[PDB]
RNA sequence: CCAAAAGAAGUCUUUCUUUUGGUUAACCAGGAU
DNA sequence: GAGGATAAAATACTATATCCTGGTTAAAGGGTT
DNA sequence: AACCCTTTTATATAGTATTTTATCCTC
């Protein structure tokens, strides 16, 4: 329903979210452990603070400073790709970071009851030496070819 | 699943409520004092208000 | 908790020797941690409540 | 002084145990830095 | 009595002291000169414990070496400890922000064991803090304090429990160690001795045994007398030295090879080896009295041993089975009981220099690894000491104890009082103790082995009641860390002058009398039953033949804040220890009085405090000035001694000092030579004497409320000084050049009319908030390759001026006078911290009268904040036309049990107004056994009660009757203690007398100017954009949980929506009340508060797909 | 039977997968809400969460590199062990292990952190609150003053 | 929404125009009712 | 003698009133530029 | 000779709830 609120309120819904629903939220990708240039005081790029992804640090400014002016709104500098608006976005957007490898929530896991136990049957012990690299498990096996 | 979050154990109420897919109707004073709405309860009802 | 037999048998406008106020300090000692323990549990009661 | 006329004010002292914790009174101006309050609300409050 | 210029003060003291009050900083000084083995040590163990004299530093070296490889083919050694002079004195340490330290070298030799080849070298092992004269350390130039812990001592422990099933008593015991494995044994429901080795899982006593090498024939040979043992050995299950070797192995080990050597690398390395199983001296000692082992030998070796393991479980099962004495062989017989872990004899202190020793033992422990690690890597016959010996890891240590500890705190300088009684105090919360959420009340409370040794009334009111005390006056630390007490022997009814210092158990086990007894001038008591404490703490009378000892004095169980309360057995507890709390509170005044009635203990505390200047050696004085003092010696020399002018303590007070002698006085040794913030010439003096009544007014003084006069207004009787401290600095950055500077961006030249020509303010400027004090700017980064003008730059010489002014200001609410700037600097070679080329520091001093809201208090607990204060015409005046100090409410005395400050009321008068007994025809009855001295005094007499041996009542009342005229033959106040008062207001004469009197009363820190907070609108937090907290930025009230409730109680909906809406973080409709309110529109509606959305991305982030549906 | 039935049933009726407790992606919160800001000095205050995040992508780059480079399934797996290890730390710090510590060895506040207790949002910020137009100061007595 | 600079009008000091700049947190400790 | 069922113990997590102010916010080593 | 990355046993109880495990009963 309503994204960012004006007041008129019917139901708060939570739920699990999917990987496409991660996706979905995510302005950009996050690809670099770089916070901030100390040599000229201005966020890297495709780092924790880029302007790309999460918008611009001053109000109508780019990054290259080829536009500076409220006369352009909604336009994605070429040069730079930050797009001209309002630096409150960057309260608003967010990233995502796109693993390698799979990895488990841990609330579903830690917590106890082990609740990704409970729908695999499987003992916390166990679970936990599959997911740490501890321990093989058998995903399939064929029966009718097995006899 | 809000007012629950709130009271206490905030981790298990939060998992078990995802798990669910539960929905909150907003009708008690604690969600409506944390959401920013009027209270259910005195001046804030429909009669008088 | 058990009463000294002794007992105190001076008042507080007479003045009390050296070992009626040491055997004093205990019931005092023992009021004042009840009172601020009890202060604590107070509030948390009322908040579940 | 024209402003405060009529103006109530809402003095609380913590902790709030019950309802008459916090109580609406008309503000006057005084000399000093100390809020007057008045001797028969105490219990209320529960504040020496 | 024994200082050699000091004030006549009479005493009521009827009783003699054998003992005179030991150094009251005694503890803090002669647990740090052990730890670095001072001459002055060595000397005070060679009258006490000659047989092996041994610092600190020295058992740590002595510990560590030798250092040597797993080959055996080289090892290093340390020896000889040693220190230069200090590098600056304290006052030069104090003001350029440096450590008070000295420099450590040691001697470290390396042997090579196939060479024979020895290199030896004078070591630098760092700078090592050193204690002043006065018991603190000076770190980074702040004055802290190294508190006292009290631990719980290493040894074994048995106790007793019941259980829920069987209904029976279950034992148990437990050996804890220092730096140790526990091994716990106990008896459960069916018969079973059971070891529960390093806490991980029961198993039967036979296991354990068998695994030292015990045959099941020697098992039941000597332990063949419980049925307890019998029944565990019949039905134990294995045996065999290997086999009991594997299960406990197993136990131990989490499924790992089942090795049987290394069931042996395992038992041995955790018990038997002494290096990862340590009892230390204290442990030891406690260990063998316990169980009575080998005594007459002295200490060998800490760690345990087989015969202590079995003799601890013959213990335990005799304690199970009934006995109530046990032998074991080769060692004296010793009772068989539980032991308390709450007892004085159990719990051992940890000193300054005990505390210090364990860090550098750890950074020593880094040291070794580092060196043992480097020594294989090294190349052989190419290694010298120099080359090992890795110095960080010991410096780091010694720099983060004193930085970062919680037994490490910043002293407390409110007044004298405050620091003398944070010395003396001892901590049950630390690292390695209990927890202040954590402690229940069995820990809380007073032991009755605490007598003589820690205060019983002193100690915090909030959460930490019971957790921090005080040491008593006589106390003083054996070298264990126990606590002991002197008494005095009385030997056949005879009361000796031999004094013996005792601890817990010895006074445990003998019969105690008490100091207040009647001695008939030949050491014999007057009658045979006298009150005795006996082992248990339990209080009876005895016949005057089996007492043991008794009680140097009263005032021995008192601490120093505790002994300065005159009647303080008339008050009850509970405002005793308020009335003490209180006295570390007061704010030094600009001229100070010592009180007319005191308790004598004034003079010392002064003194052993610190804050007064001593003639160090006797001679004349030659010059005197409010800065310097010119003594000449006997023998040629002069010494000159500085003083202290207006300079902040750590809480923000003044520290005053000023001469008290003159240019031709004649001073001795050890005479005070110059007061100090709250002394009046040499006692101290923490507030004024005022006249009182204790009617009820108006109701002005109602509710523990008060009511001044305005003449403590006019004359600054009650006004003080104090002084803020404001600090900026200069530092590089990457981008370069932080200037100091009167040239700021945007700013105008009304606003740098102070500054002088290099930025800091002028002395004697006053300030408002929001001035500026040192005028700072900065780079402004941001470094752009703009083309026009970065060609500028680069060649045709445009200059960057990039700047943004980070000057510092006077924060929000603060003003006064600047007295003082402390400018360093990089040109002058100053010690800085790296990177800072410039230190710049402001003082600014204020002087606060008193006001109403400001809190008072006398010495009996009976605080209140200043109702009212009246103008001097209409406050009850007595008959001759005298008004009033203060009035105090009637209704609060009685009911608080604190009467005594109506005593001190009534002999403050007599003090005042002077008396004279009537000895025309014999002296009366009452003045019979009054101190000769006492029987005349001249007005404003200053007299002294001792806190457990005063004036009584009927001498009060003698007193009273007699008392001389003010101006004529007028007598104010009657026989009762009560005068005629008149109404000041309507003129008419009270009906009824008053209780006059003078009282003393102190100025709380508590002051209202410190207090008072408002706003209408300011700074906003950044996360969520609710306001700030406190008053120096300015922040807003919290509307809390609990006042949620109490509106919804009410049922006000409207009121509650706008406070967390359009008043906290609902950001346009804060702008637009605000555009409502100015322009006089009606209030907009309120919207969404910003910190739901807040929680709201929190909870996406957390990979929940939280939406808001419609 | 009857505890597992909870959570399957809970599977079961609504339309959810369970496949949203293993994770592919990691979204990452605005920059404003966990900012660094700059203190005198050339100096910078972090947030505590750049932390967690600078590790969770220092070791996902890590792993892409070896995965793409070629290597042993063993390092492979050591890699992506503590790429789990690291997410758990993001999520909840000090549920599994020793928790993840900064500087002066203290531990770090992870996502969770920012809910649970009384110093958490719910409590803290969303149900009491510091406000405008509020004073506060001593208290004496009125005799004078009506009711 | 404030500060600084420049220009115009009038008042003998306000308004209009242009340019530039322009807030934290977490821990530990100590107190109070 | 072997397997299932029930007590037991053994660990795992949750919670413990309100408000205010003051002092700190890394060092050491390896590899690289 | 100066950056960038990395990494570094206890004074508690009280309540409840879930997983072993250990032993007892049954076939
Ligand atoms: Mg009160
Ligand atoms: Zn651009």
């Amino acid at each position: 329903g309503a994204m960012l609120d004006v007041n008129f309120f019917d139901e708060l819904r939570i739920g699990l979210a999917t990987a496409e629903d991660i996706r979905q939220w995510s302005y950009g990708e996050v690809k670099k452990p770089e916070t901030i240039n100390y040599r000229t005081l201005k966020p890297e790029k495709d780092g924790l603070f880029c302007e790309k992804i999460f918008g611009p640090t001053r109000d109508w400014e780019c990054y290259c400073g080829k536009y500076k002016r409220v006369r352009f709104k909604g336009i994605i500098c070429e040069r730079c790709g930050v797009e001209v608006t309002r630096a409150k976005v960057r309260r608003e957007r967010m990233g995502h970071i796109e693993l390698a490898a799979p990895v488990t929530h841990i609330w579903y896991f830690k917590g106890v009851p082990s609740r990704l136990g409970y729908l695999l049957d499987l003992a916390p012990k166990d679970l936990e030496k599959i997911i740490y690299f501890a321990a093989y498990v058998i995903t399939s096996v064929d029966e009718e070819m097995r006899h | 699943w809000l007012s629950a979050a709130s009271f206490q154990e905030t981790t298990r109420v939060l998992t078990d409520a995802a798990i669910n897919c539960r929905s909150d109707k907003l009708n008690g004073l604690k969600e409506n004092v944390i959401i920013g709405k009027l209270i259910p309860a005195g001046t804030g009802i429909n009669r008088y208000r | 908790g058990e009463f000294i037999p002794r007992p105190v048998k001076s008042s507080f406008r007479e003045g009390l020797t050296v070992l009626e106020y040491f055997i004093n300090t205990h019931g005092a000692r023992k009021g004042l941690a009840d009172t601020a323990l009890r202060t604590a549990d107070s509030g948390y009661l009322t908040r579940r409540l | 002084e024209e402003v405060i006329a009529e103006h109530p004010v809402l003095l609380n002292r913590a902790p709030t145990l019950h309802r008459l914790g916090i109580q609406a009174f008309e503000p006057m101006l005084v000399e000093g830095k100390a809020i007057q309050l008045h001797p028969l609300v105490c219990e209320a409050f529960n504040a020496d | 009595n024994s200082v050699p210029g000091a004030p006549n003060r009479v005493s009521f003291a009827k009783l003699r002291e054998p003992l005179e009050v030991p150094g009251l900083l005694d503890v803090q000084t002669d647990s740090f000169e052990w730890l670095i083995g001072s001459p002055r040590w060595r000397e005070s163990a060679a009258e006490r414990g000659d047989v092996n004299p041994v610092g600190g530093l020295e058992e740590v070296l002595y510990e560590l070496s030798p250092i040597e490889d797993f080959s055996g083919s080289m090892s290093l050694s340390f020896s000889d400890p040693r220190f230069d002079d200090v590098k600056a004195p304290v006052d030069e340490c104090k003001d350029k922000d440096m450590t008070y330290a000295a420099p450590l070298f040691v001697t470290a030799e390396f042997i090579n064991n196939n060479t024979g080849e020895i290199k030896s070298q004078t070591v630098f092992m760092g700078d090592f803090p050193m204690m002043t004269e006065k018991g603190t350390f000076i770190i980074n130039g702040t004055e802290r304090v190294v508190v006292s812990q009290l631990v719980r001592s290493p040894g074994v422990y048995f106790d007793e429990t019941i259980d829920k099933s069987t209904d029976k008593t279950l034992h148990s015991v437990k050996v804890i160690p220092s730096r140790g494995a526990w091994l716990e044994f106990d008896v459960d429901k069916r018969d079973t001795v059971g070891v529960r080795i390093d806490r991980k899982r029961r198993q039967p006593v036979t296991v354990l045994l068998k695994a030292l090498g015990w045959t099941s024939e020697q098992i039941v040979e000597r332990f063949g007398f419980s049925e307890i043992m019998r029944s565990t050995l019949e039905k134990d299950n294995t045996v065999g030295t290997d086999e009991a070797l594997l299960d406990i192995y197993r136990k131990l080990r989490p499924g790992e090879p089942p090795t049987k050597e290394s069931a042996q690398t395992l038992l041995e390395n955790l018990f038997f080896k002494e290096k990862r199983y340590d009892l230390a001296r204290v442990g030891r000692y406690k260990v063998n009295k316990k169980l009575g082992l080998h005594v007459g030998e002295p200490i060998t070796s800490s760690t345990l041993t087989e015969e202590d393991v079995v003799a601890t479980i013959e213990y335990l099962v005799r304690l199970h089975e009934g006995q109530t004495t046990m032998t074991v062989p080769g060692g004296v017989e010793v009772p068989v009981e539980t032991d308390d872990i709450d007892h004085f004899g159990n719990r051992r202190l940890r000193t300054v220099g005990e505390l210090i020793q364990n860090q550098i033992r750890v950074g020593m422990s880094r040291m070794e690894r580092v060196v043992r690690e480097r020594m294989t890597t090294q190349d052989v016959e190419a290694i010298t000491p120099q080359t090992l010996i890795n110095i960080r890891p010991v410096v780091a240590a010694i720099k983060e104890f004193f930085g970062t500890s919680q037994l490490s705190q910043f002293m407390d300088q409110n007044n004298p009082l405050s620091g003398l009684t944070h010395k003396r105090r001892l901590s049950a919360l630390g690292p390695g103790g209990l927890s202040r959420e954590r402690a229940g009340l069995e820990v809380r409370d007073v032991h009755p082995s605490h007598y003589g040794r820690m205060c019983p009334i002193e100690t915090p009111e909030g959460p930490n009641i019971g957790l921090i005390g005080s040491l008593s006056v006589y106390a003083r630390v054996n070298p264990f860390g126990f606590i002991e007490t002197p008494y005095r022997k009385v030997v056949d009814g005879v009361v000796s002058d031999e004094i013996v210092y005792l601890t817990a158990d010895e006074e445990d086990r003998h019969v105690v009398a008490q100091a207040n007894s009647p001695i008939d001038a030949d050491g014999r008591f007057v009658e045979p039953r006298v009150l005795v404490r006996r082992k248990a703490g339990e209080v009876e009378y005895v016949p005057s033949s089996e007492v043991d000892y008794m009680d140097v004095s009263p005032r021995q169980m008192v601490s120093v804040a505790t002994a300065m309360i005159p009647f303080l057995e008339h008050d009850d507890a509970n405002r005793a220890l308020m009335g003490a709390n209180m006295q570390r509170q007061a704010v030094p005044l600009v001229r100070s009085e010592a009180p007319l009635v005191g308790t004598g203990m004034e003079l010392r505390a002064a003194i052993d405090a610190g804050d007064v200047v001593v003639a160090e050696e006797s001679g004349v004085i030659e010059e005197v000035s409010a800065d310097y003092i010119t003594v000449m010696h006997d023998n040629g020399t002069r010494r000159t001694y500085r003083m202290r002018k207006f300079a902040r303590s750590n809480h923000g007070t003044c520290a005053n000092q000023c001469p008290i002698v003159d240019a031709g006085d004649r001073v001795e040794a050890g005479q005070v030579i110059a007061d100090g913030p709250c002394t009046d010439d040499g006692e101290m003096a923490l507030g004024k004497n005022l006249l009182v009544a204790i009617m009820p007014w108006e109701g002005h003084n109602y509710e523990d409320a008060i009511i001044l006069s305005n003449r403590l207004v006019e004359e600054d009787v009650l006004t003080s000084i104090h002084i803020e401290e404001h600090e900026i600095d200069a530092r590089d950055t990457k981008l370069g050049a932080e200037e100091i500077t009167r040239d700021i961006p945007n700013i105008s030249d009304e606003v740098l009319a102070d500054l002088d020509e290099r930025g800091i303010v002028r002395i004697g400027a006053e300030v408002r908030d929001g001035d500026i004090l040192v005028g700072k700017v900065t780079p402004k980064g941001e470094t752009e390759l703009t083309p026009e003008e970065r060609l500028l730059r680069a060649i045709f010489g445009e200059k960057a001026r990039e700047v943004r002014d980070t000057s510092l200001k006077v924060p929000h609410g603060e003003s006064g006078k600047v007295i003082g700037i402390r400018v360093f600097s990089r040109e002058d070679e100053d010690e800085l911290p790296a990177g800072v080329n410039e230190l710049v520091r402001v003082y600014v001093a204020q002087k606060r009268k008193i006001s109403d809201g400001d809190k008072l208090a006398g010495r009996h607990g009976n605080k209140g904040v200043i109702g009212k204060i009246l103008p001097v015409e209409d406050m009850p005046f007595l008959a001759d036309g005298t008004p009033v100090d203060i009035i105090l409410n009637t209704h609060g005395v009685p009911r608080r049990m604190n009467i005594g400050q109506i005593l001190e009321t009534h002999l403050g008068w007599c003090a005042h107004s002077g008396w004279k007994v009537d000895a025309a025809k014999g002296v009366p009855d009452w003045a019979a056994r009054l101190p000769d001295e006492l029987l005349e005094a001249q007005p404003n007499a200053i007299v002294s009660t001792p806190v457990f041996d005063g004036a009584q009542e009927a001498e009060l009342q003698g007193l009273l009757s007699c008392t001389l005229p003010n101006r004529d033959g007028d007598v104010l106040v009657d026989a009762d203690g009560k005068a005629m008062l008149f109404d000041g207001r309507s003129g008419e004469p009270f009906p009824y007398p008053v209780t006059v009197g003078y009282m003393y009363i102190m100025k709380l820190h508590h002051l209202v100017d410190d207090k008072i907070h408002a706003r209408s609108t300011g700074p906003y937090s950044m996360i969520t954009q609710q306001p700030l907290g406190g008053k120096a930025q300015f922040g807003g009230q919290r509307f809390g949980e609990m006042e949620c409730w109490a509106m919804q109680a009410y049922g006000a909906a409207y009121t509650l929506q706008e406070l967390l809406t359009i008043k906290s973080d609902d950001t346009v409709g804060r702008v637009k009340v605000y555009e409502a309110i100015v322009k006089g529109e009606n209030i907009p509606e309120p919207g969404i508060p910003e910190s739901f959305k807040v929680l709201l991305k929190e909870l996406q982030s957390l990979c929940l797909n939280v939406e808001v549906l419609s | 039977a009857l505890k597992r039935l909870k959570v399957v049933a809970a599977f079961q009726q609504s339309g959810n997968s369970p496949m949203g407790m293993v994770l592919d992606a990691v979204p990452v919160i605005p920059p404003e809400l966990r900012p660094m800001v700059q203190l005198d000095g050339g100096r910078f205050a972090t947030s505590d969460l750049n932390d967690l995040y600078r590790r969770v992508i220092n070791r996902n780059n890590r792993l892409k590199r070896l995965i793409d480079l070629g290597a042993p399934e063993i390092i492979v797996n050591n890699e992506k062990r503590m790429l789990q290890e690291s997410v758990d730390a993001l999520f909840d710090n000090g549920r599994r292990g020793r928790p993840v510590t900064g500087p002066g060895n203290r531990p770090l506040k992870s996502l969770s952190d920012l809910l649970k207790g009384k110093q958490g949002r719910f409590r803290q910020n969303l149900l009491g609150k510091r406000v405008d137009y509020s004073g506060r100061s001593v208290i004496v007595v009125g005799p004078q003053l009506k009711l």
